[PDB]
């Protein structure tokens, strides 16, 4: 297969305040073959209630993928999405940077 | 006024969490509109707009020329593995077709198929071909040109009954589609050393055309802009952000520009 | 709506 390995973007809905319900998005896009592991995850584990919008892909047939989950941020929390996939040598961590 | 219909179809040998053996999304305008796969066997909707325009004759339509083509790129993906000389193992056979219509009202076909994650025919709309890309592909090449009447069949959807179908769809959906809303923009501060980097994000907008760049005093900074790419929230808006490394001193001259068709002016932002 | 009558490859 023509492996190619995802980047990944994440990010709040809106611009973030602590203490305030917000969601979280985990953007994976540009990889190859289709199987892969996204975790949101609360200071290293995995959040509640989080959802998967619909596998797509582009023109270089590489795929692309939305995570999400609501979340209320504050100072000492850490989120970060995990994205495991064939074409890394381990699993990558994202952290999403609250920008408050 | 541009418009899209696209297609996706996704087999995979191989499925896996999140993977069905195959998956066909439809896309109006880059909105997901329809979806199926084979653990379901069912086309749903995924807007509000085509639940309420189609009855069950069409969901059952699209349902049952989606099944018959899953059934067939079951055996595309024996076919090829067999051509190639592959193992058993993880394959992967994509299809992504559909139509345009442009602001002058011309049309533009799109054709495209893939293989293992590479090119394996594509649509060359000079040529009015597939272009095979190896040995392999000149077989099915030959097999829709030449041996039979698909290319025709395809071509005649590409401008026609997509077509015909993009335009209804538009009619449709023209509230959802043509909608507006407002980026809520902030300017961070990042960590950094001996450097202040700035950073603006634009939150929540559609359409998902935007401009954004750096000013300094007016001028615009883009050889020293880093932006990433536009990326979707679960809403149907999109996001987008945009960097600049700048002296701790001028920090005052600094401003985030966006440029939008929700914002009658283009906004500019500080830090 | 799809393309119908898709041939094998």
């Amino acid at each position: 297969q023509a492996k190619a390995a995802p980047k990944v973007q994440v990010y709040s809905r809106h611009p973030a305040t602590a203490g305030t319900e917000n969601i979280l998005n985990c953007y994976v896009e540009g990889f190859h073959p289709p199987k892969i592991d996204i975790a949101l995850l609360k200071n290293g584990e995995p959040m509640k209630d989080v959802k998967y919008n619909d596998m797509s892909f582009g023109d270089d047939w590489t795929f692309q993928r939305l995570v999400y989950a609501p979340f209320t941020p504050t100072k000492s929390d850490v989120y970060t999405c995990r994205v495991d996939h064939e074409a890394f040598t381990e699993p990558q961590s994202f952290r999403w940077e609250p920008d408050f | 006024e541009p418009h899209s219909l696209r297609y996706f179809y996704t087999a995979v040998s191989d499925p896996s969490p999140g993977v069905p053996q195959y998956v066909a999304v439809g896309y109006v305008d880059g909105e997901a509109f329809t979806y199926y796969d084979s653990e379901t066997r069912r086309t749903e909707p995924r807007v509000d707009w085509i639940a309420a325009n189609m009855d069950q004759q069409y969901w059952d339509m699209v349902t049952e020329i989606f099944q018959n083509t899953e059934q067939i790129y079951r055996i595309n993906l024996d076919t090829l593995r067999e051509r190639y000389n592959q193992s058993r193992g993880s394959h992967t056979r994509q299809w992504m077709y559909g139509c345009d219509l442009l602001e002058d009202s011309s049309i533009r076909g799109f054709d495209q198929h893939g293989y293992d994650g590479k090119d394996f025919l594509t649509f060359d709309k000079d040529a009015m071909t597939y272009t095979a890309a190896d040995a392999g592909a000149q077989i099915t090449k030959r097999k829709w040109e030449q041996e039979g009447t698909f290319a025709e069949r395809m071509k005649f959807y590409l401008e026609n009954t997509c077509i015909e179908w993009l335009r209804k769809y538009v009619s449709y959906g023209k509230d959802v589609l043509e909608r507006r809303e407002r980026p809520e923009v902030r300017v961070s501060r990042m960590e950094a050393d001996k450097i202040l980097t700035l950073s603006c994000r634009a939150h929540g907008f559609y359409p998902r055309p935007i401009s954004i760049s750096w000013l300094k005093d007016g001028m615009v900074q883009e050889q020293e802009t880093q932006r990433g790419s536009t990326v979707p929230n679960s809403d149907g808006t999109y996001h987008v952000w945009a960097t600049i490394d700048v002296l701790p001193g001028d920090w005052d001259k600094y401003q985030c520009r966006v440029e939008h068709a929700s914002l009658p002016q283009p906004g500019l932002f500080s830090w | 709506g799809p393309a119908k009558g898709i041939e094998y490859d």
